[PDB]
């Protein structure tokens, strides 16, 4: 468990760790968005 | 946009990052972003497994992946292998998100608003994949970082509150390597052993003093190495079977990255030093070990004379011995014999395992560690149904050490794939001859026949 | 047996070396474009 | 100064004064008047030039440090000690531990290779005193072009400049080693031997006994 | 009085009327003062860290009394008679007002540049040993009183492979 | 066999005959490479200069 | 009330929308996408 | 008050995040409002720092 002072702060770190691979799909997004040049 | 095209580049948007090969500040920019991504990843999960944490079930039980790491490290750690507290791991984890949020900014600037080419503003920085001195300078002093990690290794571990070793007097704890063992012959025996059982090439370190004297003599290796490639130029015999480019440098790294990968997943799965059985969980042939031994002992208490139950073929059900001589456990654990676990040396003797310890000498912590190991053996499913193939979903376990093998062995063969492709590639572009043949000088017709 | 290894140890020597002086032997060079 | 590569060396450090002449003089004690310090036998003649006068320094330090490695090898390795002494074993061959032999030996051969240099750094001062011009290490006759001795120097101008090269790398080479090997024999009261030949071998502690095999 | 003695950190750490008066007044005396301070301080860092190793085989009263048995660190004092410090310092009194040996003479040439830049590191070198003397003194003082109060209990905290 | 064993050497006759072939290696190929210092060709994966 | 559930869908949430919607202000501003 | 101080920390590092990846494309942009994103720095090292004390403090 997080220390006292976080706890209330666990739902972020709850989802923290996935962040990364939607950076991939961003690359993605990114690159649908300018039509595939 | 001049470099951004399909057009001006050449390169489909599917392989759209070969278009940073010749640009050095995007690249640059690139490369910032992504260490700056493994940075954030390691701190996340730090922060989650904290989150997650339960004190009452050993980290093994918890999926637990990097807490395992730091508490080898010697953070927070008490004896026999239990968990005091979990602060420094989140500290750790803080930390590494911040200097995360600081690489991923830096990788954006260099990547959107530096300059497209360093050579022309930073005469220092800038690179040419041509020139042979400018790549050694590079190579020369990223050697020297990771020689001064090494040492900051061996320093933590000699004296900044040590590391913890299983093989300590007393059961494991954490303590300090004030010995380290620098016997150039006993260190090398290591990357000069044969890879095949009873060898175990670099996965067969056994206590903490060699793992501190081969880190020292990495670190000096490699500061020696750094030092020597910045201030020399290739030599004669090396200049002429190297393909000078890019691509060939990126080939050869994923090459050396491929094999590193295969070298991890088999060091964790056969390795008890540096991955405690209290923190990973048994090995493989750790939980047939113990399985032969908590039977061994449950029988013996009914009364039955070990080492004189001859087994259903004749060959003996408890103890056996080995083709070398040596007195092991029976049963199809005889693969295994080759095992060396801190609660089985107690019994084992120069002939093997002793019987007089055996018949009289036991002691309940063993019991319970067998009964805990061959409980929980790396044994599971993708689902994580744990124990065997056929039995019910029930307890809700797959071992560390089954993921981390898994997972590393995909990634470095993947690895010696990327190695093989971008070798060929490299040096076809090279050659000038990967766009296509020619259809007015193709070398098939210019030979003879056959 | 001794004399089994021996020959055996000479081989795969012979042959890999063979091998690493092959490729050390400016091999980029041999190529259909000079 | 490409020694020090990002530096700047003195604002009139040579490029041929001498031939270790790299530009490595990051203090650069050499801009400092280096004269007659604390009266060092003063002439105000020709007086050599304050930069040669250091480096008739190294060169007199790195001379004494490189025969001082062979003094500390050879009593061990190259002729293992050989005193054979008519008697008296301890100050002779036995302490091969040559801080120990130093602590032996009696003040007789003390004062005999103490002399011996005596007389060297006498007939060297003798030389250069009168020798001014080109200083050139005092160098008189000691196995100069001339050969003051047998084999009277016979070798080419060309020859001679890399021989130059040569003594001065290797006294400076040896004014590094002669302090490794001193700090390790303190630092380990052994000999050069000792630690060389244990690390070179296999520790007794592991030895896979022998091939006792069938 | 912005002068050298300035940098990175501050560019005139001052905060107080200290700086500004006495311009060129006393600006100069407190060069000459801090410049003193910091490098007798540096050469007291020096010494603690030297005898903890090395030891001279002198009898300071001779037939007694041998270096290799005076306690290093604040001890010292109090083992130092009186009029044996006196002595010391006498002759560091008489070399301040000799210059006796200590490079009496020679400082090299050091154009402006280059000059500068070594006076400038100088400063900042002796002002930060200032602040190790402190420390070491304070550790030493603290353990002497209950004999680990401060934890780590040999006298030099860090550099462990000494103690 | 599970000897360790630097190498696989267990007999010095085995490691001072593995070494001829090694070295017969090197001396046919030095027979081409002999007195090479210089010709920096400065490309990519040239070596065209022999 | 499972404010664990509450809590935990809407941090994805945000999280989920928030690189889209830089991807929103690049192609509204006219930016160098 | 280091549940609320990191709070705020969170909040102003997501106006940051939403904010600088927007400017530094936009071209132009940056150099204009340079001084404000370097304002906005000091002030999240300054909550930063400020947090790390409470907790210290605090144990
Ligand atoms: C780690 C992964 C990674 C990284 C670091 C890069 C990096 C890069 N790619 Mg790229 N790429 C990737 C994956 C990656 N790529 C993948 C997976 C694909 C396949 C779809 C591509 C396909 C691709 C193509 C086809 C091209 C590039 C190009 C480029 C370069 C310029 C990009 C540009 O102008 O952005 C412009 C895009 C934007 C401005 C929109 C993105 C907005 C930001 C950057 C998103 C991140 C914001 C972040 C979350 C906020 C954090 C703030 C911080 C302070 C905390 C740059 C070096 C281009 C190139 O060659 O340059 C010369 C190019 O033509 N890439
Ligand atoms: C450090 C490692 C490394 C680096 C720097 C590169 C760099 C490069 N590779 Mg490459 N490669 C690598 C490893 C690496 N490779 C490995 C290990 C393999 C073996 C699989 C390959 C196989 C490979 C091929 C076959 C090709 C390249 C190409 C290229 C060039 C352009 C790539 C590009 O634009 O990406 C664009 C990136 C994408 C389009 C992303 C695709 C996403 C993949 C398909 C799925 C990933 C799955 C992931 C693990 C989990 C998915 C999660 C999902 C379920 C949500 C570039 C120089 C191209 C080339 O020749 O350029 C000259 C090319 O054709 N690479
Ligand atoms: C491997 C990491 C790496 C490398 C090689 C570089 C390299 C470079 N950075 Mg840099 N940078 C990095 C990480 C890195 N950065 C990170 C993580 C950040 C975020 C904190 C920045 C933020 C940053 C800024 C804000 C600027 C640079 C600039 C520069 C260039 C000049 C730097 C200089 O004068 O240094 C001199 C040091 C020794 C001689 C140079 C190409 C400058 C540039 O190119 O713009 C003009 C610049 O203004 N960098
Ligand atoms: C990441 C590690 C790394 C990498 C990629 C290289 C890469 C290289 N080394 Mg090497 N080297 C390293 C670490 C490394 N070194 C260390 C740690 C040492 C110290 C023992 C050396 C000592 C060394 C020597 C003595 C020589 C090389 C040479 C070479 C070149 C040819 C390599 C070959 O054919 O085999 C190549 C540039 C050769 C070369 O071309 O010299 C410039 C060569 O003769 N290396
Ligand atoms: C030992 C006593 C002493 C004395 C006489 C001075 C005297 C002086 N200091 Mg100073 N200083 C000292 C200790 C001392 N300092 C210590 C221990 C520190 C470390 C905290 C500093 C840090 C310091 C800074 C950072 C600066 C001065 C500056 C100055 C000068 C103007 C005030 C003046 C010459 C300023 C200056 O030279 O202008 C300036 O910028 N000092
Ligand atoms: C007893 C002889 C003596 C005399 C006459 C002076 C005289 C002076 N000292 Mg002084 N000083 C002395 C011994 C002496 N010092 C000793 C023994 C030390 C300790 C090493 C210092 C350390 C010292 C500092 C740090 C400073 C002076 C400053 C001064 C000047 C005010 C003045 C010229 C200030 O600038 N003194
Ligand atoms: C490389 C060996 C080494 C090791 C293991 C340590 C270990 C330690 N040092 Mg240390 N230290 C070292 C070299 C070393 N030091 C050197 C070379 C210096 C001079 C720059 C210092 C200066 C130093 C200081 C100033 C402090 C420590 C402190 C410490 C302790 C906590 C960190 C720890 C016992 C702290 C106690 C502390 O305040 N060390
Ligand atoms: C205001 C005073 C103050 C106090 C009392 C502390 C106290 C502490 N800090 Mg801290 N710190 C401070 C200011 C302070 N800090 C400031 C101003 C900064 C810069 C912003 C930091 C940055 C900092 C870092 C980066 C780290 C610490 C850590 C620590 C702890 C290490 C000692 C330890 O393990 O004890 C035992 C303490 C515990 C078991 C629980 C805590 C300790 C509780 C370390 C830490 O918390 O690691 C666990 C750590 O990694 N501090
Ligand atoms: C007529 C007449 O008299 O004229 C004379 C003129 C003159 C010039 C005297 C003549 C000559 C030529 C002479 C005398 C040349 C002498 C040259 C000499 C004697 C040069 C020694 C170098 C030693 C070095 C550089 C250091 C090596 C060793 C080093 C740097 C080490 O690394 C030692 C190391 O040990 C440590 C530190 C630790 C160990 O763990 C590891 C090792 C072992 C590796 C003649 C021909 O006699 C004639
Ligand atoms: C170029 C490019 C790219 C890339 C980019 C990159 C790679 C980036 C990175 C980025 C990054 C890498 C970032 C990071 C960030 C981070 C952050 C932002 C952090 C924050 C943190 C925080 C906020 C924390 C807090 C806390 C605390 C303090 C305590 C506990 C709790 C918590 C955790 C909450 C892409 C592909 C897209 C596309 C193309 C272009
Ligand atoms: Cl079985």
């Amino acid at each position: 468990k997080l220390p006292e002072a976080y706890a209330f702060l666990n739902p972020i770190v709850d989802v923290m760790p996935v962040i990364p691979v939607l950076f991939f799909l961003l690359a993605f997004v990114w690159q649908a968005a300018v039509s595939f040049r | 946009i001049a470099g951004r095209d399909i057009e001006s580049t050449g390169f489909a948007w599917w392989s759209g990052n070969a278009r940073l090969i010749n640009v050095s500040g995007k690249l640059l920019g690139a490369h910032v972003a992504h260490a700056g991504l493994m940075v954030f990843w390691a701190g996340a999960m730090v922060l989650f497994e904290v989150s997650h944490f339960v004190p009452e079930k050993p980290t093994y039980e918890q999926g637990f992946i990097l807490i395992q790491h730091l508490a080898t490290l010697g953070y927070g750690i008490g004896p026999g292998g239990e968990i005091t507290s979990t602060v420094p791991y989140f500290a750790v984890g803080v930390i590494h998100l911040i200097s995360s949020a600081i690489l991923g900014f830096g990788g954006i600037y260099h990547s959107l608003l530096g300059p497209d080419t360093l050579e022309e503003s930073f005469p220092f920085f800038g690179y040419d994949w041509r020139d042979k001195n400018k790549m050694t300078t590079i190579l020369g002093i990223h050697l020297c970082l990771l020689g001064l990690g090494s040492f900051l290794l061996v320093i933590k571990a000699m004296y900044l509150g040590g590391v913890y070793d299983t093989w300590a007097p007393g059961g494991g704890d954490v303590r300090y390597i004030t010995t380290p063992t620098l016997n150039p012959i006993v260190i090398f025996g290591y990357v000069f052993r044969s890879p095949f059982g009873g060898d175990g090439w670099v996965v067969s370190v056994n206590n903490m003093e060699d793992v501190i004297g081969g880190h020292i003599w990495v670190g000096i290796l490699c500061i020696v190495g750094g030092i020597w490639h910045i201030f020399t130029k290739p030599f004669a015999w090396a200049r002429r079977a190297f393909v000078w480019s890019g691509e060939a440098y990126l080939s050869y790294s994923l090459a050396a990255i491929s094999l590193m990968g295969f070298t991890a997943a088999l060091y964790s799965w056969y390795n008890n030093t540096a991955y405690p059985s209290e923190l990973y969980g048994p090995t493989g042939p750790e939980a047939s070990q113990a399985q032969a031994f908590t039977f061994l002992v449950r029988d013996q208490r009914l009364g039955a004379n070990v080492s004189s139950a001859q087994g259903p073929t004749g060959l003996g059900k408890y103890l056996m011995r080995s083709p070398s001589g040596e007195i092991i456990f029976g049963g199809e654990t005889m693969r295994f014999w080759d095992l060396r676990a801190p609660w089985v040396e107690p019994l084992r003797g120069p002939n093997g395992l002793d019987i007089n310890k055996i018949k009289n000498d036991i002691q309940p912590w063993q019991e319970r560690r067998a009964a805990e190991y061959m409980t929980h053996a790396p044994l599971g499913s993708l689902n994580s149904v744990g124990g065997v193939a056929t039995e019910i979903n029930s307890v809700n376990y797959v071992s560390p050490r089954s993921w981390l093998c898994c997972s590393h062995f995909f990634l470095a063969f993947f690895f010696l794939v990327g190695h093989w492709w971008h070798a060929g590639r490299a040096r076809a572009a090279a050659a000038g001859f990967e766009k296509g043949i020619d259809r007015d000088f193709e070398p098939v017709l210019s030979m003879t026949p056959l | 047996m001794l004399t089994l290894k021996i020959l055996v140890y000479t081989t795969v020597i012979f042959f890999v070396s063979l091998f690493i002086f092959g490729f050390l032997s400016s091999d980029p060079s041999r190529n259909p474009n000079r | 100064s490409p020694r020090a590569l990002p530096f700047g060396s003195a604002p009139a450090t040579l490029d041929g004064s001498l031939v270790g002449d790299v530009g490595f003089d990051p203090i650069g004690f050499s801009t400092a008047p280096f004269a007659s310090f604390n009266n060092p036998l003063y002439k105000e003649g020709d007086f050599m030039s304050d930069l040669e006068w250091l480096r008739e320094a190294e060169l007199t330090h790195g001379r004494i440090a490189q025969l001082a490695v062979l003094g500390f090898i050879w009593p061990a390795l190259f002729g293992t000690f050989p005193g054979n002494e008519n008697f008296g074993g301890a100050d002779a061959f036995s302490y091969v531990n040559p801080l120990e032999a130093i602590t032996h030996v009696p003040d007789l051969a003390i004062y005999q290779i103490v002399g011996g240099m005596a007389w060297v750094e006498y007939q060297r001062v003798i030389r250069i005193k009168e020798q001014g011009k080109n200083r050139v290490s005092g160098d008189i006759g000691l196995g100069y072009p001339g050969g003051w001795n047998p084999f009277n120097l016979n070798y080419s101008p060309e020859e001679y400049a890399e021989k130059q090269l040569q003594e001065i790398k290797h006294c400076r080479l040896a004014m590094i080693g002669a302090f490794g090997l001193f700090f390790q024999a303190l630092n380990s009261g052994t000999d050069i031997v000792s630690q060389l030949s244990p690390a070179f071998a296999a520790p007794d502690y592991a030895a896979k006994a022998g091939y006792f095999l069938p | 009085e912005n002068e050298i003695g300035a940098l990175a950190p501050t560019g005139f750490f001052d905060p107080a009327k200290l700086s500004d008066g006495i311009s060129q007044e006393k600006f100069d005396q407190y060069r000459l003062a801090e410049l003193k301070h910091g490098r007798a301080a540096m050469l007291a860092v020096l010494g603690y860290v030297a005898p903890e190793t090395y030891r001279f085989g002198y009898d300071l009263i001779p037939g007694e009394l041998s270096t290799r048995d005076i306690p290093n660190g604040v001890a010292a004092l109090n083992a130092i008679p009186f009029g044996g410090w006196v002595q010391m310092i006498a002759f560091v009194g008489t070399v301040e007002a000799y210059g006796w040996f200590t490079s009496p003479t020679g400082v090299l040439d050091l154009p402006a540049d280059i000059l500068a830049k070594r006076q400038t590191s100088e400063l900042q070198h002796g002002r930060l040993a200032m602040l190790a003397f402190l420390e070491l003194i304070r550790h030493d003082s603290q353990n002497l009183a209950q004999p680990g109060f401060d934890g780590y209990d040999n006298l030099i905290t860090g550099l462990p492979f000494l103690y | 066999a599970r000897f360790a064993n630097g190498k696989p050497q267990s007999i010095e006759a085995k490691y001072i005959m593995r070494s001829p072939a090694e070295w017969d290696r090197f001396m046919r190929f030095m027979d081409r490479y002999a007195e090479a210092n210089g010709l920096g060709f400065s490309s990519x994966x040239x070596x065209x200069x022999x | 009330d499972t404010r664990l559930l509450v809590i935990a869908a809407p941090v994805l949430v945000a999280a989920s929308w928030a690189l889209f919607n830089i991807g929103r202000l690049a192609i509204q501003q006219i930016q160098r996408l | 008050m280091i549940t609320a101080l990191t709070a705020l920390f969170v909040l102003v590092s997501l106006a940051l995040v939403v904010t600088v990846p927007v400017a530094l494309a936009t071209p132009g942009e940056w150099e204009t409002s340079k001084d404000q994103f370097n304002k906005i720095f000091q002030l999240w090292v300054g909550l930063v720092v400020a947090i790390a004390t409470a907790d210290g403090i605090s144990t």
